[PDB]
């Protein structure tokens, strides 16, 4: 019974893992400035 | 050097004023949408090509020259 | 409305603190060349009368479809009426210059300046250039480049607040944007 | 019992502002109460009158060769028989008056211009602007200025020589009549010729046709939308300049929003407002830790006492006593200030504040998905 | 606020007037009375809490009553929200000396106290016996200098006269 | 407004209807039960400002963020409007137990008093928690079974009068929900 | 709608007070008269179709010139619209018979009562002579009691003076 | 001042109608009401010394810190003026009672003072230590009827919510 | 006359309130620039025979027009109204730095100037090329010091921009 619960496994934790996927160094998903802008499309001119 | 300031919750950079606040990108950078282009403070627009032009006689330019006598107020 | 030294009071209250040693010291550099702020109001009130007239008559030579009929600035009561809210704008920037801070802009300057000026009928991309050409105006009078007046300082420089006072005039460019 | 009266009431006899206004917008901003005193020097006779073409016009362009309508009833003011109330009387019937909200303006639109400038106040139910309609048919527009200002609503506020402001009263009869009057006087920029299409309609600025919206609001009563009562207002004008928590202020209306954000936003205040139901109730009895052995501590906690200050030497040494009221009970600085970090440290007040940022944000990407058919979108 | 430049600016503005050479000579006297108030905003700053804890239990030694079952200090969370009101008021003086004016006290302080007093029945003679004391404290040569002084024991005395 | 006296005629004019014998049975049980109704409101008007500081003072204890820099009873403007406007639903409230209609209530404060938090950045549901312990201190009175305070009357049932005053007490939740 | 309880909500809500004990006696008054004039609805309601039976010929019993030709009692039909209004406004005293004050007569039965009755050709007249052989006909023990009988005698006597 | 009387003809003057059959309603419920206040008028009329006494010192109990040096109550003469200041509310009360408002307290005890108290350095919770007092020092059956005793029981705690 | 000493009492007046310590570091201002614009006031106090002169007839130099006959300056008599008003301009900025701000000019030079010169045909284009020529004469090494030829300089364009 909370609003916000740490992350962690084994004793003393809320039953979430650690960084909420067992992923503490999660991996980039975002793109470089000139391709995010490519695919939005509505910087095509600049 | 470039002015950015959010009051109210209304973030213009110079003269942009910001629609779409933030889109998270690869190195850690952010890209915010504006709705106008920015110019530069201590711009200059760059003048349109022009065709040379040549001083059509020499007399007429030496008949623009002030001599010693017109420096010193003797002549007219 | 507030000034630079009570915008550091309601940022300090933000985290409940005493205005203390760190936050005390850019006060003091406020101050500090607080002549020179004094300095640099007192050229754009000197010549706020032409300040006006350059600009405004700046943006007819540009956009001449203004005058011409059926034009915003057309009659004599649309044109006497260009050139009250073109020295009100300037009036609220020397505030904010005055005072350190773009609250006067914000609360009372803007406070439904883009809603009125559709409701008018005032073109928003024309009276842009009435206040860009207002910045021109002043960081030449403030850096003491003006082509046609110079006026009598003692020597330095006042490179920040003609940098300032260009961030003024630039939230009125972009807040009616 | 807060208020003692209200300000629809005359002021008593031991007090210089009314009591509602000492905390309320009245001291925030700039529509107070400017009085003219006993005798008038001829620069302070013009604070008295720019404030009074500032009301009573409501901002707008009074030129020089239109002010010279006014040189009649100005100089009858500036000698001085014409109190203030009687001046706005004169200035009402005016010509140039009657230009710039009769001839052009439909009548629900002439009331309720009337009501902000000559009262402070936007109209408050329907059979009040339906009387005063009543009047104007029945007795033109002489008398219906009298109907504003010999009631006892103009003598009890304003007296005779306060210059009329937009009150900020405190007690709003209905709680609606506190927007109605925050959208009419829309602005420190702004000015009925504007809000009322009287430019735009005409020819030149001329002719103009001097309409009303919110029509509907005064006949069927539905209150105002919350966007007209914080982007262009009053509370702009008399911003507190707080660091209020939730910021009422509202953002501008993005371009490029999709129905998958909102989608994600509106499921997460349900996930806030449904822990914030089950967090509030667990709170208030077993939130602390130490406060079951608070009674067995304190039965213990007093022995050995001292008067002069400084005994228990604990074997001869020095050891002394604070005695203060704070530190008998063992507190520290740090007791009295753990009240001000509990704005996000608490449980109870971090999902509140979270939930209102979100529905601030939801309020307006909703409003913002309202433009349909021709709509360039985006990939985030 | 209430300031030197916010007063400048506000009936310059109800005027339509820009900035005048009398608008600009009151902000040079913002220049050199600004150390002395800019001092005893930093001697506040870095002693508050012992000001604060010797402010606090005078209250409380004058009035003993206070801590009678019934009345306002019957327990340590309304003893701990007596403390935090003196530093309440001790950080809006230090505002107020930064700011230049009683803007901080009008607006956050005094506007509507004397509403939440008589509701909740907090006595306010033993709000006013708190900053007394400290008026009564000061030592104008070795707490700060002399002018910082005057400067300082002036909203004290403002917001005692507020109070009562 | 209207009362209850006056309900029964804005519903028999849509028929148009002589009101004789017809629907006047709760009304001749109406001033039956005047005296242990006027009995019942004066339970609340001889507490009410005792009520006003037990509840808005209860919301702060259950939400401390409240009175940090930053929430919405922080200074003392903020706390003495909100004591303001605690005392305002309760006085509506007991115009409404005094005439037995809700039309006292909903067109004199909840038309657009949800609009106006909105606007102002009051939180909701801290809000709708102060009305809600005004609704527990209401029963409480009525029943002469609060914890710290009884008055005595002639005994007999005041639990319809108590369900009529907790009827009331929500709709002020449904408004600014 | 002018009643009882709707000046005590809003003589108090003007000065924003609390009820009063001035306040609650003032509803104890609308008990005990109450009962003598909700007791005045029912005999109303009862035989109302006679009442309007022996004032719809005393209209005419004084004027005939009511049915001469072009005025309005000039056929059968507008006789009978004549008799829909002289059911209606004794049918307004069963609604402020119950609701104790005036509140029904002046929300709907004199608010433009006038500007109808001389646009269209309605002579007051003859109004208030079909509610005077309503009035003095009355016979108090036998179509009431006393002290329920003035109020019937009270209010029909109050739009007498209101529709002249 | 506010009677029943006096608030029933003004809002008569407000809209400029005669004195109605619905203000006949009110003042026919005074005449039975006042059966209780009136009894209760000089059962304080006869007895008012012996009230005024016991809760004087049910004040001083409360607050002892009152007779200490430099407060309210430090020599004898301001003792005095305390115990004929409680005269005088019990005075207003016994005029409430037999006007029926709250007017003869609102003007001449309660409006402007919360001004002078907060002046004089008079604690304003020593005020109602002698009034919640005597508001239950009444026993119902034996003070006076049952009916006096609950407007007696009204004014005495309409004052404690003012000055609270 | 708008200067400090005016502002910051007509402020302090609009609310109520007692001189604060806002009011009075306006007031050291008016102490640290009273000893630039007084040897800037004597300065002018001598020698304004000379100036009145050499600016007088700055406009008559540039406007050589205005000596035709049906013009303004097209007799001596009226040469001699016309420098007697720029010697009027010159007291009053005389005026101006003695009270430290711009109320003799406003109250006595400006207000009501733009009525009068377009009823009788004087260009204020003249008006304004005496009073820029005062401006640019100067030599602020050598007329008077540094800080006083920015107080006599922010006087003389406050009234080209106020006929401007
Ligand atoms: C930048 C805008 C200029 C420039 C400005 C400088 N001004 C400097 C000193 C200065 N200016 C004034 C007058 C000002 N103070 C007042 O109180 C009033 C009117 C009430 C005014 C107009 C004063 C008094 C001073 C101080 C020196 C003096 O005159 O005694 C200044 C010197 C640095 C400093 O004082 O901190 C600078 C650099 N100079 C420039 O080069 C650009 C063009
Ligand atoms: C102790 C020496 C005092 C005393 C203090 C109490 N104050 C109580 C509540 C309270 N105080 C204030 C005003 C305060 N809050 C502010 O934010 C500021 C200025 C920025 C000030 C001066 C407020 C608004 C409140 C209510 C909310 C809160 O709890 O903070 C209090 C609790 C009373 C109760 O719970 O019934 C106490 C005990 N009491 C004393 O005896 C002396 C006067
Ligand atoms: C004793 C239990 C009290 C207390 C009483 C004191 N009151 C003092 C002065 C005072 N009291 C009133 C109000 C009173 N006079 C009236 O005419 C009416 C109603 C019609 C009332 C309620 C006034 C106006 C004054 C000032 C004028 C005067 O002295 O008569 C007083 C003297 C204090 C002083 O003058 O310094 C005392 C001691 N004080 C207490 O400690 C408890 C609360
Ligand atoms: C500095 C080298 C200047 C410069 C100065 C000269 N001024 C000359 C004469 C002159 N100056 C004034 C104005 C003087 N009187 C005042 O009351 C004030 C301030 C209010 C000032 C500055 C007057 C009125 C006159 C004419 C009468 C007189 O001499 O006193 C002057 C001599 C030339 C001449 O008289 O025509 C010089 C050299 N000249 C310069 O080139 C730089 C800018
Ligand atoms: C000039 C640079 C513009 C332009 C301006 C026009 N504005 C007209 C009316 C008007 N303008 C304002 C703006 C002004 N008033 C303020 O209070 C503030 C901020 C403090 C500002 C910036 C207002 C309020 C109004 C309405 C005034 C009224 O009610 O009369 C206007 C038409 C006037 C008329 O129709 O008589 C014009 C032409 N137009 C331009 O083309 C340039 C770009
Ligand atoms: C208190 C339990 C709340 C809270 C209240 C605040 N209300 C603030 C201003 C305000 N409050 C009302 C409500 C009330 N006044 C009325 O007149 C009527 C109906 C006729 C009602 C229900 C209104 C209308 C206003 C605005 C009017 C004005 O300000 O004059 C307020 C101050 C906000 C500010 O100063 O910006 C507060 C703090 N706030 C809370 O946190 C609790 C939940
Ligand atoms: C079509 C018509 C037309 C005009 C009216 C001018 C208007 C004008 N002036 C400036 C630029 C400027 N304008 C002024 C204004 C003035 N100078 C003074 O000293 C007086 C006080 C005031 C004239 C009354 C000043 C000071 C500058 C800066 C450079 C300088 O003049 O020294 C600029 C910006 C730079 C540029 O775009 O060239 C413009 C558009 N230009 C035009 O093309
Ligand atoms: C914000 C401003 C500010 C203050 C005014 C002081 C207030 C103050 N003074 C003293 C402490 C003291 N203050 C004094 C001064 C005096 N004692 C006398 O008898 C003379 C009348 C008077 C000289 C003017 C002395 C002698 C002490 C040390 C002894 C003591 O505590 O009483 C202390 C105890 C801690 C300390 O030593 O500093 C504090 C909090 N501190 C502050 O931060
Ligand atoms: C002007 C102010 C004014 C009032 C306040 C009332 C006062 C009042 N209440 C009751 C009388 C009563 N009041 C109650 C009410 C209650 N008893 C309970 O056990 C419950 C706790 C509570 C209801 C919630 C009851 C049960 C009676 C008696 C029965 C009845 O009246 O029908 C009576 C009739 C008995 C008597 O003669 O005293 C009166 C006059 N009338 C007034 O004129
Ligand atoms: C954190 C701080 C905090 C508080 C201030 C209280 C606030 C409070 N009081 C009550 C509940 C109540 N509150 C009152 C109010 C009062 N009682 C009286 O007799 C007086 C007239 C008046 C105080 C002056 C009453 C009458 C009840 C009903 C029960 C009773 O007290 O007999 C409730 C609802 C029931 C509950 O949830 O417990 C709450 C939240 N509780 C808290 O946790
Ligand atoms: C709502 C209240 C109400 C009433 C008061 C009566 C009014 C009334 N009375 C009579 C009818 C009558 N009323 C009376 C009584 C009297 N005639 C007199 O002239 C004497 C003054 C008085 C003696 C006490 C008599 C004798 C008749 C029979 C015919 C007549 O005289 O009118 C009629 C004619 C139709 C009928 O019989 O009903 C009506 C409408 N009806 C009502 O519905
Ligand atoms: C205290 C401030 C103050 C002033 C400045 C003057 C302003 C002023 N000047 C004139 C009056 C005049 N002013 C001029 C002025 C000029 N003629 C020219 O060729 C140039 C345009 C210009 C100066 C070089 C002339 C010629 C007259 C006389 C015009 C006339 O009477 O028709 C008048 C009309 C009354 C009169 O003739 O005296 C007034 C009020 N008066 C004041 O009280």
């Amino acid at each position: 019974r909370t609003a916000y619960p740490y992350t962690g496994s084994g004793y003393g934790s809320a039953g979430v893992p650690y960084g909420q996927d067992t992923y503490g160094y999660k991996a980039t998903t975002a793109k470089s400035i000139t391709e995010t802008a490519a695919q939005a499309g509505v910087f095509n001119t600049f | 050097p470039i002015s950015i300031m959010g009051l109210n919750k209304l973030v213009t950079a110079g003269t942009a004023k910001v629609v779409r606040a933030d889109v998270p990108c690869a190195n850690g950078c952010i890209i915010h949408a504006v709705s106008s282009v920015i110019i530069p403070p201590n711009y200059v627009p760059v003048p349109q090509p022009t065709k040379p032009v040549f001083p059509r006689s020499v007399i007429a330019e030496i008949a623009k020259l002030p001599t010693p006598r017109q420096a010193l107020g003797l002549d007219p | 409305m507030l000034d630079a030294f009570s915008r550091v009071v309601v940022n300090s209250d933000a985290k409940a603190a005493y205005v203390g040693g760190s936050d005390l010291q850019a006060l003091k550099s406020f101050i500090a060349d607080g002549n020179k702020r004094l300095d640099a109001v007192n050229s754009i009130v000197s010549n706020a009368s032409c300040m006006v007239s350059d600009a405004v008559s700046g943006m007819i030579c540009e956009n001449p479809g203004l005058i011409s009929p059926g034009g915003n600035c057309y009659t004599n009561r649309r044109m006497a009426a260009c050139l009250r809210d073109g020295e009100i704008i300037l009036r609220y920037v020397s505030y904010a210059l005055l005072a350190g801070d773009a609250s006067v802009l914000e609360d009372r300057c803007l406070n439904g300046l883009k809603e009125t000026y559709i409701a008018l009928g005032v073109p928003t991309n024309s009276s842009i250039r009435a206040v860009s050409i207002m910045k021109a105006q002043a960081v030449a009078f403030i850096t003491n480049t003006a082509t046609e007046r110079k006026m009598s300082f003692a020597a330095g420089d006042c490179t920040s607040l003609a940098s300032e006072v260009a961030s003024y005039f630039d939230r009125v460019g972009a807040a009616i944007s | 019992k807060v208020v003692d009266r209200l300000d629809s009431q005359p002021s008593a006899a031991f007090e210089q502002t009314k009591q509602v206004y000492t905390f309320s917008r009245y001291i925030l901003g700039p529509h107070r109460a400017v009085v003219a005193p006993v005798a008038m020097d001829p620069s302070e006779k013009e604070v008295v009158l720019r404030a009074v073409y500032r009301q009573v016009f409501g901002n707008a362009y009074i030129m020089e060769e239109e002010r010279a309508e006014l040189r009649v009833m100005e100089s009858q003011f500036l000698l001085g028989e014409l109190s203030v109330k009687e001046l706005v009387r004169a200035l009402a019937k005016s010509s140039t008056y009657k230009v710039r909200f009769f001839e052009g303006a439909v009548q629900y639109r002439f009331i309720e211009l009337c009501f902000k400038h000559l009262l402070g106040r936007a109209p408050d139910n329907h059979e009040e602007i339906a009387v005063h309609m009543r009047k104007y048919q029945q007795e033109g527009y002489d008398a219906e200025i009298d109907s504003y200002l010999d009631a006892g609503e103009y003598d009890n506020v304003f007296g005779d020589d306060t210059v009329p402001f937009l009150r900020f009263r405190g007690v709003y009869t209905p709680c609606d009549s506190f927007n109605r009057q925050c959208a009419l006087q829309g602005g420190w920029a702004n000015s009925d010729k504007a809000m009322g299409g009287a430019a735009l309609s005409g020819y030149n600025g001329s002719d103009g046709r001097q309409m009303s919206t919110m029509i509907g609001n005064y006949i069927s009563g539905k209150p105002i939308p919350y966007e007209k009562v914080a982007a262009d207002t009053p509370l702009k004008s008399t911003a507190p300049n707080w660091y209020a928590r939730p910021n009422p202020a509202l953002a501008p209306q993005p371009a490029y929003v999709s129905a998958k954000e909102i989608a994600e936003l509106r499921s997460r205040v349900s996930k806030l407002e449904a822990a914030w139901s089950v967090a509030v109730k667990q709170s208030a009895a077993a939130k602390d830790t130490v406060e079951t052995w608070r009674a067995a501590a304190k039965e213990m906690a007093a022995m050995r006492g001292i008067s002069p200050m400084g005994e228990a030497y604990f074997g001869g040494i020095a050891q002394k006593v604070d005695n203060g009221a704070l530190a008998q009970l063992g507190n520290k600085a740090s007791s009295y200030k753990k009240y001000l970090y509990a704005i996000e440290t608490d449980e109870v007040s971090r999902l509140e504040v979270d939930l209102e940022e979100a529905k601030g944000q939801l309020r307006v990407l909703e409003a913002a998905m309202a433009k349909s058919t021709p709509m360039t979108r985006t990939a985030e | 606020m209430k300031s030197v430049i916010t007063t400048v600016v506000s009936a310059a503005d109800a005027a339509g007037r820009f900035p005048s050479n009398s608008d600009l000579e009151s902000i040079q006297g913002n220049i050199q009375r600004s150390a002395a108030r800019l001092e005893a905003a930093e001697k506040l700053a870095g002693n508050h809490e012992a000001v604060v804890k010797e402010a606090g239990d005078a209250c409380f030694a004058k009035y003993a009553y206070l801590k009678n079952p019934g009345e306002a200090g019957e327990n340590q969370e309304k003893i701990n929200k007596c403390y935090r009101d003196v530093d309440h008021y001790m950080r809006l003086v230090n505002y107020c000396l930064v700011v230049g004016g009683t803007g901080p006290l009008d607006e956050w302080g005094i506007a509507g106290a004397r509403e939440v007093y008589r509701t909740l029945n907090l006595p306010t003679s033993a709000y006013v016996a708190s900053i007394a004391y400290t008026r009564d404290r000061l030592c104008v040569p070795r707490d700060m200098s002399a002018q910082a002084g005057v400067e300082f024991s002036a909203y004290l005395d403002y917001l005692i006269n507020a109070l009562s």
